RNA sequence: GCCGCGGUAAUACGGAGGGCGCGAGCGUUACCCGGAUUCACUGGGCGUAAAGGGCGUGUAGGCGGCCUGGGGCGUCCCAUGUG
RNA sequence: GUGAAAUGCGCAGAUACCGGGAGGAACGCCGAUGGCGAAGGCAGCCACCUGGUCCACCCGUGACGCUGAGGCGCGAAAGCGUGGGGAGCAAACCGGAUUAGAUACCCGGGUAGUCCACGCCCUAAACGAUGCGCGCUAGGUCUCUGGGUCUCCUGGGGGCCGAAGCU
RNA sequence: CGAGCUAGCCCUGGCCAGGGUGAAGCUGGGGUGAGACCCAGUGGAGGCCCGAACCGGUGGGGGAUGCAAACCCCUCGGAUG
RNA sequence: CGCAGUGAACAGGCUCUGGCGACUGUUUACCAAAAACACAGCUCUCUGCGAACUCGUAAGAGGAGGUAUAGGGAGCGACGC
RNA sequence: UCCUAAGGUAGCGAAAUUCCUUGUCGGGUAAGUUCCGACCUGCACGAAAAGCGUAACGACCGGAGCGCUGUCUCGGCGAGG
């Protein structure tokens, strides 16, 4: 729904926040499965290797289930929709009949009290997970494995989906959130429906702190540095790159394709 | 829709003397029922402007009448309105 | 004054002869009413001449079928004061 | 492809034909001088919600009516905001033609836009260029839709010709 | 050999006198066919305002073998991010 | 009752009109605080996941326990037109 | 008519951009190489190294008033180190 604020301050004029209808009636996360402390840390063995990352609210990690084929045939009730700091989509805590609990990346439509289940048997309805073969060609579907038994890799950003496009032997044609068209193995599970919290794209951050709260440090333009510092760097008063735009590292950044030519991922992709 | 029964029950429930099918008091309670039922509908289908017209036509009728009713009789004017829930 | 007059034969300009009107006046300009039923009550209209509101819903207001009495504000008549 | 052309596409394998798939828009025939709607306007099929209307039965209320300054709502297309979609078509824009010139008319492309949602905008040859309600004043002709002890009679609607009258 | 200065990030702690302004939401009334909305009352939001601590370092004067290898004075910026 | 009542001390001078930058912020420690950088937001571009990209001879790790509404690079820098 | 790959649109314009320049007209003042409003022959603006505007913000740079003053006419006296 996206709350918009009255301008009792500049900046709070452009800022908009999420509705939280979404999740209601459950905030403190599930002490049990949920938490491992999450490790803030914006680089590897010494050196920063992602620029401009750091700061931002101390944050606990919710351990979700991206491999639902453990619990084939066991249904579970959807117990609550709760807030996840660690991703754009919201999550649903569901108690399996099994006793056992886990978090699924909460698909659109899903509502407290629903029962949900995974297997080749499963009804073709919201939140249920299934091999791609036993899912009807045309349905949209998210949290898709890419190789069988490897965990859900596709379609987990808030409001994403993929669509079953066709069959083809052990394999099955898939239109991805990008627009790419990719064969994925029939045994690769996927959960019917799309992702939801799909207003997520429309938050207007609103000011430059906040950007900080989410741990995004300020990003200094190329020209804006000096030549030691960057390709664009230099120039007496203000400058026009001076051919052709480039990362700090030098490699071209307007139009240059980067994916590896002879990748065996090829032959599976088609867009 | 509004069934035969739901209709009748309202009518026999607001009559002046069993058999009375017209009458100010009843005519009203007919619309009221239609209205709320309609009221309820437009609340979902906001974009249905055509059907909204009719509502405004009834709304008048109801008014039209109530003003007659009130003019002749303050007594069973309260009765109706209160035992029916209107005046906004 | 309005329509218009004068480009070599002008009853329209200028003079002249004659003629019409009014007369100690006669003309002009200004302004009011009139003609103007051209803000229309008396007394105009809106298909194409200028004029129907793009269409509904309804507030104030305007207007109101048949019949019987009560009042008599509008309405009519009489006298009288004033005018 | 045109008036004839040229731009353009095509031996890097087009056009023409076949099979398999993707996607969006608009619904042929029925279809009419037809119907519905206060207007704008509404057209493949299905289901649900919902408005107005017509006929018959003379059962009920008992003048509860008509109109409506202002207010309030709706209001084609174009256009605007946020986001989705984008096959076809297409302002702008570019190419080829024509021409004295051609910022056009014709041809090859082509971006918004056209579509969805949500919110604005409020105009129009928004035209019957004819405000609403009622009563009254020859008929003829064909048509849609209802009701009748259905060669016909009656009610509601859509056209044509015309008494009186008006112009 | 150095990050016991300085720059960034990570882990865990601590700090921000007191004033002012008064968003949303509630409640109530008014409103309508329902609404939208408008009214009080409550409420307590913000890289909100004044201003100590704290952080700073704008302008001027002083210092200039200095109190000082960047200091002193008046003035000034931020002060729940 | 005084010339005088925030009687001492702490304690804003105001107005009109241009240029630049939307904004609070950051900087040349020690001559520059700005019209510089940053910034919410706009566009282009790469990346289908053993992602692209970065550090590393490698193993490895960041990216991210994220997955196109997400991540890298680049430019403009609220908003209006 | 010659040349080009094509010849600057909107909007701005003596500007942080104008050399000639103190351009020229207007405003402001007793007097204005600055300022403000205009006019363009724009030496050498112009659309995302954005174009033209913009409420509010500013220890940012320009131009006027009013208040007040030892800044000054022009200096004098006094206190302390």
């Amino acid at each position: 729904a996206v709350k918009k604020f009255k301008p009792y301050t500049p900046s709070r004029r452009f800022m908009t926040v999420a509705d939280f209808s979404e999740i209601t009636k459950t905030e403190p996360e599930k002490s049990l499965v949920k938490p491992l402390k999450k490790t803030g840390g914006r680089n590897n063995q010494g050196r920063i290797t992602v620029r401009f990352r750091g700061g931002g609210h101390k944050r606990l990690y919710r351990i979700i289930d991206f491999k639902r084929w453990d619990k084939v045939g066991i249904p579970a009730k959807v117990a609550a929709i709760e807030y996840d700091p660690n991703r754009s989509a919201r999550i649903a805590l569901l108690h399996y009949v099994d006793g056992e609990k886990r978090y699924i990346i909460a698909p659109d439509g899903l509502q407290v009290g629903q029962q949900v289940v995974a297997g080749p048997d499963a009804p073709i309805q919201v939140g249920n997970a299934l091999p791609l073969r036993f899912i009807p060609v045309g349905t949209v579907v998210h949290a898709v494995e890419l190789e069988p038994k490897k965990g859900a890799k596709l379609a987990r950003a808030a409001g994403t989906s993929a669509q079953i496009q066709g069959r083809e032997g052990d394999y099955v044609i898939l239109r991805l959130p990008s627009g790419e068209l990719r064969k994925v193995h029939g045994e690769c599970y996927a959960t019917v429906g799309a992702v939801g919290n799909a207003d997520h794209k429309n938050i207007v951050l609103g000011k430059a702190g906040r950007s900080r709260w989410l741990g995004r440090r300020p990003h200094v333009r190329g020209a804006a540095m000096n030549p030691v510092d960057h390709p664009h760097g230099g120039g007496e008063g203000r400058a026009p790159r001076g051919r052709p735009p480039a990362s700090p590292w030098g490699w071209q950044t307007k139009g240059l394709k980067t994916r590896k030519r002879r990748k065996p991922s090829s032959r599976f992709i088609i867009a | 829709p509004i069934t035969k029964e739901e209709k009748q029950k309202v009518i026999q429930e607001f009559a002046r003397f069993p058999g009375d099918t017209g009458s100010t008091e009843v005519q009203v309670a007919l619309l009221t029922l239609r209205i709320n039922r309609l009221s309820e509908h437009l609340k979902v289908h906001k974009k249905d402007h055509h059907s909204h017209r009719g509502l405004l036509m009834m709304v008048g009728q109801r008014r039209r009448l109530l003003r007659y009713l009130q003019r002749e009789d303050p007594e069973r004017y309260r009765a109706l309105i209160e035992k029916l829930g209107i005046r906004g």
